[PDB]
C-alpha cells in the first residue's frame, strides 16, 4: 500500500507539523483523541481497535515546543515516545546540531524511523520539514538526512525547507545556518520545495485580508500545500501523480532539484460571498508572481518544469485548455529545450476547511510546484549577506569552537558558487 | 442449452452411484483446518 | 474448534467486507469515476441511458419542448391579427399534431 | 473458434479496456453479473472469440490486466462490467513506473514480465486457435509503455506467426499531461516498429476534437473519449463475431493494408457520429456514412489526411445494406480526388460488410487508414525528443535504471528512418 | 419471447400438464437411459448442442 513517513525538525517543523496533522485528521474524519466516528493508511496506522497514530516523528533539541503538543489539543493522537525532545537547544548554531549536541539525539531518531519503516508495508518517500535559519532545523536536519541516505538508499525525499527572507529576518546568524544547510540538502535531498516566511505574510495580507497574521495563520495554508501534493495518494484521482512520479518528472538535472510553491485559490471566509472561480482563472492565479510562496519573480528567470495538482470537480478538458492559455502568455517564459513541461494531477475531492480557519470553502483548487531559474537570485541574496559577515569573520567563533572546522565554511560557500553557476548555464539558451 | 448444461453438470461416470440421487466435504472447502466437522 | 472457527470467521469477514465495499461502490456509481460520460446519454447511439440521470434528461427535454411550444404560441398569436384566414374564409387555429 | 487475446496495460489501457469490455459485452448480451441475457441468437453463436465458458453458464473475458501500481485495479474492479474479469488475470506491481519508460522496461518490469507471461501462456494455450493479440496502451506514459513494449518483444519471440493489433495512444501536440512523453514515445516506437504486425494510432486531441466539433459535447470526459475508442475496437472484429456478406479477420485487414512490413501504422475513425439535435433530419444512408468516413474531422489521429496521400484504406460496414452503393461510394472517392490517393496501388480501398449492426444504430462503419500523412505526428514526437536529448534533459533518471545513452540514438535513428520511408511514397 | 395474445388461457405448467408422476420427476436423472444420454452429452464437448 501507499505509505509516506514525514519528519519534522526544529521549531518551525513542529509548529508546521501541529498545523499539518491538524488538517490530516479532519480530512479523514479523525477525532483529536484518535478514533473514527482505507484512505487513512497513507498517513495513519491503525493500532488495536479504532486507534490511529500518525506516521511521523517530532524531534527537536528545544523541549519548549514538543511539550506544548504533549499538553495541547492532540495529546492522545501521537504515540507517547514518537515525539523526541532534548534537554538543551542548538541556539541558532549549525555546529551544535551537527556535531556536539545533535549526535546524542540522532541515534534515537533513527530507531524511531526504523520501527516506523518496518511497520509500513510499502514506504514511498520522506517529507522532511525543517527551517535552515535555526540551529536545530539546520544541524540536526543535516545529520538526519545524512544518516537516512546511507541507511535507506535510492528512496525519495521531499524537502519543505523555510529559507530566510531577503527583507525580514529574526536572527543575525540566519545566513550562516542557511548556507551550511544548503550543502547537506544539495546531494541528499531529492526534492527541495522553496518556502519563505514573509512571502506567505504577503499572501495573508492581500488575499486572506488578515491585518495581523501570525505564525499559526502562516502554517495553516502551508499545510494545505502539503495536503494537495499528497492528495493523489490518499484519494482516487483522474490522473494520479505519485511521489515517484514527481522526482523523475520535475528535476531535469541531478543537482537542479529546487522548486517553487504556489496555491491558487486563497479567499477569506467573508471574501468569498458565495462565488466560485473557474479552472482558467485559478490557473492564471497560480502563475501570478505575487501568489508564490517565496519572494522570487519568475519573469527574471524561466520555468524549467512545472507541476499542477488539481483538486475537486475539475474536468480534464479545461485543465488542458488552461495549460494552453498559460503557454501563450508572454509574461511567463519557458526554457527553450523543454517543449512541454506541464502536469495534470486531478483529484476529485475538494480541499476541506478547518473550523475557524481563514480559508473559505472552494470547489476546485490548484497546487503549483515549478522548477525555475529564478531561484538563482534566491541563493545569491543569501550569498550577498553571507559574504558581508564572513569577510569580517563575525559570528564565527561560536561555530569554530563547537567541533566544526574553519576551512569547511569556504567549502560550503564554493558549493553555492557552483549552485549559482549551473542555474545560469542550464537556463541559458542553446 | 440449459438442458444440455444441466445434464452435463449432473452427469456421473458410474451408473450405480446414481441411487443416492432419488456436509459439503473437506476437499470442497480446502480450509477451516480445525473447523472441519463440529462438536456434538 | 472455537480457535480455528474464529480464525476462519475473521478471514471470511475480511473477504466479505472487501466484496461488500466493492459492490457498494459499484452500485452507487463511485466506481469507474473516470469512465462515465457527461450529460448521461450514449454518445455513439443517440439513446437515453437507463438511469435516473437519463430519466431527468428526458424530463428536461419535455420541459424544453413545452417552453418552445409556449413561445411558438406567442409568436403565432401576435403574428396573426384577426381570427380569420385572409385568403379563404376559414377559422384560424394553432397548428399541432 | 478463432479468438483474440486482449491485454491492457497501465492507467490508460485499463480504462480503455474497461470501456471496450463495456461495449462488446453489451453487444453479446452479458450482464454485469456474467449471465447471458441477450435477445439475439447470433450473439451467442460466436462468444468464444472474446469470452471463456465457465461453470453455471457464466462468461469471463479473455483479458490480461497488467500495471505496476494497484491504483487502476481498485478503479477497474469497482466499476460497471468490472466484476466479470478473472482475478487470476489481475497481475499487479507495487512500485509504479511513475511516467518512466526505463523503469517499466528493465528494473521493475523484469520481475513482473515472468508473471504476465505465465497468464498469457495460460490463456493462449487454453483454446484451439488464435486469431492474434490485441493490446491497448500508451506511448507517452511509463506503465504501459515500457512494460508493454517488452511484452510485445517476448510474445513475438514465443508466438511469431500470430497477429498483433495494437491500439497505442500517442503523445499529443495540443495537450500534454507529462514532461517526458517524447522520451517514452520514441523509445516505445523503436521497440514497436519491428515487433507489432499492425498498429492503430490514437491521440487525445483528435478524440477531444471529435467530441467537441462533431458530437457537440460541452464538457467531454475521458469516459467519452474511451467510448469512441471502444466503438472502433469492436468495429475491427465485426466480421469475426458476426456473419456477413463479406468476412474479414485481422489477417484480411493485415494483407490489404501493408504493402511493406514497416508501414504498419494506421489511423482510425468511426463513421456515424452526430449530435442529438440533427438525428431526425439526417437520413442514415450509405452515401452519408461514406461522406463522414473520408472527412478529416472524423479521424482519430493527429495526421491531417489532406496533406498526405492515402496508401491503402479499409472500410468495415455494419448492418443490412447493399454492396453496390457500398462499392460505388468508395469508387466515387477514388475518382473525385485522385491526388489524395496513391497512384501506383490500384483499388486503394478494401470493403467488408457485416449484417449485424451495433446496438442502437441501424448502420455503422469503421475506417482503417494506412496513410503517408501519419509521418507528421511522429516528427513532432521526434522534434520534442531532439529538443531535450541534445541538452541531456531528464536523462539521468533513465540511465539510473541501466539503459545507456547509446540506444537513445538508434531510437532516434529508427524514428527518422520510419518517417523517411513515408515521404518517399508521398512524392 | 413473443407476447401472449389477449385473453390468454394462462396455461398450466408442463410437468402435470402432460402428466408426470412424482416418481418420474424425483428420479428423472436417476434413470439409466438418462444417464447414458448425459454420458453422450458429456462426450460431445461442443457438438452436443449442434
Ligand atoms: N513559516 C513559519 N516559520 C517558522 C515557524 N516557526 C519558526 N519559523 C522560522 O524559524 C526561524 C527561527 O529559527 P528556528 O528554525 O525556529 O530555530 P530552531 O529550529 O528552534 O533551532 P534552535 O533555536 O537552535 O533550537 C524564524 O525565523 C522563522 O522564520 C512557523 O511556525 N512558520
Ligand atoms: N483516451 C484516454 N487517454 C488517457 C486515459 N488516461 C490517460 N490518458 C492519456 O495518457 C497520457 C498519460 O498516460 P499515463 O497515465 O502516464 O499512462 P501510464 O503509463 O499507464 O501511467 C495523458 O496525456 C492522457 O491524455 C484514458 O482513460 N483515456
Ligand atoms: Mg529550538
Amino acid at each position: 500500500m501507499r505509505e509516506v513517513i514525514s519528519i519534522h525538525i526544529g521549531q518551525a517543523g513542529i509548529q508546521v507539523g501541529n498545523a499539518c496533522w491538524e488538517l490530516y485528521c479532519l480530512e479523514h474524519g479523525i477525532q483529536p483523541d484518535g478514533q473514527m466516528p482505507d484512505a487513512f493508511n497513507t498517513f495513519f496506522s491503525e493500532t488495536g481497535a479504532g486507534k490511529h497514530v500518525p506516521r511521523c516523528i517530532f524531534l527537536d533539541l528545544e523541549p519548549t515546543v514538543v511539550d506544548e503538543v504533549r499538553t495541547g489539543t492532540y495529546r492522545q493522537l501521537f504515540h507517547p515516545e514518537q515525539l523526541i525532545s532534548g534537554k538543551e537547544d542548538a541556539a541558532n548554531n549549525f555546529a551544535r546540531g551537527h556535531y556536539t549536541i545533535g549526535k546524542e539525539i540522532v541515534d534515537l531518531a533513527l530507531d524511531r524511523i526504523r520501527k516506523l519503516a518496518d511497520n509500513c508495508t510499502g514506504l514511498q518517500g520522506f517529507l522532511v520539514f525543517n527551517a535552515v535559519g535555526g540551529g536545530t532545523g539546520s544541524g540536526l536536519g543535516s545529520l538526519l538526512l545524512e544518516r537516512l541516505s546511507v541507511d535507506y538508499g535510492k528512496k525519495s525525499k521531499l524537502g519543505f525547507t523555510v529559507y530566510p527572507s531577503p527583507q525580514v529576518s529574526t536572527a543575525v546568524v540566519e545566513p550562516y545556518n542557511s548556507v551550511l544547510s544548503t550543502h547537506s540538502l544539495l546531494e541528499h535531498t531529492d526534492v527541495a520545495v522553496m518556502l519563505d516566511n514573509e512571502a506567505i505574510y504577503d499572501i495573508c495580507r492581500r488575499s486572506l485580508d488578515i491585518e495581523r497574521p501570525t505564525y499559526t495563520n502562516l502554517n495553516r495554508l502551508i499545510a494545505q500545500v502539503i495536503s494537495s501534493l499528497t492528495a493523489s495518494l490518499r484519494f482516487d484521482g483522474a490522473l494520479n501523480v505519485d511521489i515517484t512520479e514527481f522526482q523523475t518528472n520535475l528535476v531535469p538535472y541531478p543537482r537542479i532539484h529546487f522548486m517553487l510553491s504556489s496555491y491558487a485559490p486563497i479567499i477569506s471566509a467573508e471574501k468569498a460571498y458565495h462565488e466560485q472561480l473557474s479552472v482558467a482563472e485559478i490557473t492564471n492565479a497560480a502563475f501570478e508572481p505575487a501568489s508564490m510562496m517565496v519572494k522570487c519573480d519568475p519573469r527574471h528567470g524561466k520555468y524549467m518544469a512545472c507541476c499542477l495538482m488539481y483538486r475537486g470537480d475539475v474536468v480534464p478538458k479545461d485543465v488542458n485548455a488552461s495549460v494552453a492559455t498559460i503557454k501563450t502568455k508572454r509574461t511567463i517564459q519557458f526554457v527553450d529545450w523543454c517543449p512541454t513541461g506541464f502536469k495534470c494531477g486531478i483529484n476529485y475531492q475538494p480541499p476541506t476547511v478547518v473550523p475557524g480557519g481563514d480559508l473559505a470553502k472552494v470547489q476546485r483548487a490548484v497546487c503549483m510546484i515549478s522548477n525555475s531559474t529564478a531561484i538563482g537570485e534566491i541563493f545569491s541574496r543569501l550569498d550577498h549577506k553571507f559574504d558581508l559577515m564572513y569577510a569580517k569573520r563575525a559570528f564565527v567563533h561560536w561555530y569554530v569552537g563547537e567541533g566544526m572546522e574553519e576551512g569547511e565554511f569556504s567549502e560550503a560557500r564554493e558549493d553555492l558558487a557552483a549552485l549559482e553557476k549551473d542555474f545560469e548555464e542550464v537556463g541559458a539558451e542553446s | 442449452r440449459a438442458f444440455v448444461q444441466k445434464l452435463t453438470e449432473t452427469g456421473v461416470a458410474n451408473p450405480r452411484m446414481l441411487h443416492s440421487a432419488p456436509a459439503t466435504g473437506a476437499l470442497t472447502r480446502f480450509g477451516e483446518g480445525g473447523s472441519l466437522t463440529a462438536p456434538d | 474448534y472455537h480457535r480455528e472457527r474464529s480464525n476462519w470467521e475473521t478471514q471470511a469477514q475480511a473477504a466479505a467486507r472487501e466484496a461488500a465495499r466493492l459492490e457498494a461502490s459499484r452500485t452507487t456509481g463511485t466506481g469507474a469515476k473516470r469512465n462515465q460520460g457527461s450529460e448521461s446519454y450514449n454518445i455513439i447511439s443517440l439513446n437515453y441511458n437507463n438511469s435516473s440521470g437519463g430519466q431527468q434528461l428526458a424530463a428536461k427535454d419535455t420541459a424544453v419542448k413545452e417552453a418552445r411550444q409556449a413561445r411558438a404560441v406567442n409568436l403565432y398569436s401576435k403574428s396573426h391579427s384577426v381570427s380569420h384566414n385572409i385568403i379563404t374564409g376559414e377559422p384560424i387555429k394553432f397548428p399541432t399534431a | 473458434m478463432r479468438e483474440i487475446v486482449h491485454i491492457q496495460g497501465g492507467q490508460c489501457g485499463n480504462q480503455i479496456g474497461a470501456k471496450f469490455w463495456e461495449v462488446v459485452s453489451d453487444e453479446h448480451g452479458i450482464d454485469p453479473t456474467g449471465t447471458y441475457h441477450g435477445d439475439s441468437d447470433l450473439q451467442l453463436e460466436r462468444i468464444n472469440v472474446y469470452f471463456n465458458e465457465a461453470t453455471g453458464g457464466r462468461y469471463v473475458p479473455r483479458a490480461i490486466l497488467m500495471d505496476l501500481e494497484p491504483g487502476t485495479m481498485d478503479s477497474v474492479r469497482s466499476g460497471p462490467y468490472g466484476q466479470i474479469f478473472r482475478p487470476d488475470n489481475f497481475v499487479f506491481g507495487q512500485t509504479g513506473a511513475g511516467n518512466n519508460w526505463a523503469k517499466g522496461h528493465y528494473t521493475e518490469g523484469a520481475e513482473l514480465i515472468d508473471s504476465v507471461l505465465d497468464v498469457v501462456r495460460k490463456e493462449a494455450e487454453s483454446c484451439d486457435c488464435l486469431q492474434g493479440f490485441q493490446v491497448c496502451h500508451s506511448l507517452g506514459g511509463g506503465t504501459g509503455s515500457g512494460m508493454g513494449t517488452l511484452l510485445i518483444s517476448k510474445i513475438r519471440e514465443e508466438y511469431p506467426d500470430r497477429m498483433m493489433l495494437t491500439f497505442s495512444v500517442v503523445p499529443s501536440p495540443k495537450v500534454s499531461d507529462t514532461v517526458v512523453e517524447p522520451y517514452n514515445a520514441t523509445l516505445s516506437v523503436h521497440q514497436l516498429v519491428e515487433n507489432a504486425d499492425e498498429c492503430m494510432v490514437l491521440d487525445n486531441e483528435a478524440l477531444y476534437d471529435i467530441c467537441f466539433r462533431t458530437l457537440k459535447l460541452t464538457t467531454p470526459t475521458f469516459g467519452d473519449l474511451n467510448h469512441l475508442i471502444s466503438a472502433v475496437m469492436s468495429g475491427i472484429t465485426c466480421c469475426l463475431r458476426f456473419p456477413g456478406q463479406l468476412n474479414a479477420d485481422l489477417r484480411k485487414l493485415a494483407v490489404n493494408l501493408i504493402p511493406f512490413p514497416r508501414l504498419h501504422f494506421f489511423m482510425v475513425g468511426f463513421t456515424p457520429l452526430t449530435s442529438r439535435g440533427s438525428q431526425q433530419y439526417r437520413a442514415l444512408t450509405v452515401p452519408e456514412l461514406t461522406q463522414q468516413m473520408w472527412d478529416a474531422k472524423n479521424m482519430m489521429c493527429a495526421a491531417d489526411p489532406r496533406h498526405g496521400r492515402y496508401l491503402t484504406a479499409s472500410a468495415l460496414f455494419r448492418g443490412r445494406m447493399s454492396t453496390k452503393e457500398v462499392d460505388e461510394q468508395m469508387l466515387n472517392v477514388q475518382n473525385k480526388n485522385s491526388s489524395y490517393f496513391v497512384e501506383w496501388i490500384p483499388n486503394n480501398v478494401k470493403s467488408s460488410v457485416c449484417d449485424i449492426p451495433p446496438k442502437g444504430l441501424k448502420m455503422s462503419a469503421t475506417f482503417i487508414g494506412n496513410s503517408t500523412a501519419i509521418q507528421e505526428m511522429f516528427k513532432r514526437v521526434s522534434e520534442q525528443f531532439t529538443a531535450m536529448f541534445r541538452r541531456k534533459a531528464f536523462l539521468h533518471w533513465y540511465t539510473g535504471e541501466g539503459m545507456d545513452e547509446m540506444e537513445f540514438t538508434e531510437a532516434e535513428s529508427n524514428m527518422n528512418d520510419l518517417v523517411s520511408e513515408y515521404q518517399q511514397y508521398q512524392d | 419471447q413473443p407476447q401472449q395474445p389477449d385473453g390468454a388461457p394462462a396455461t398450466v405448467p408442463l410437468a402435470q400438464s402432460l402428466g408426470l408422476t412424482q416418481d418420474e420427476v424425483a428420479g428423472a436423472l436417476s434413470h439409466p437411459m438418462v444417464h447414458e444420454l448425459a454420458r453422450s452429452l458429456y462426450g460431445k464437448a461442443s457438438g452436443a448442442t449442434s
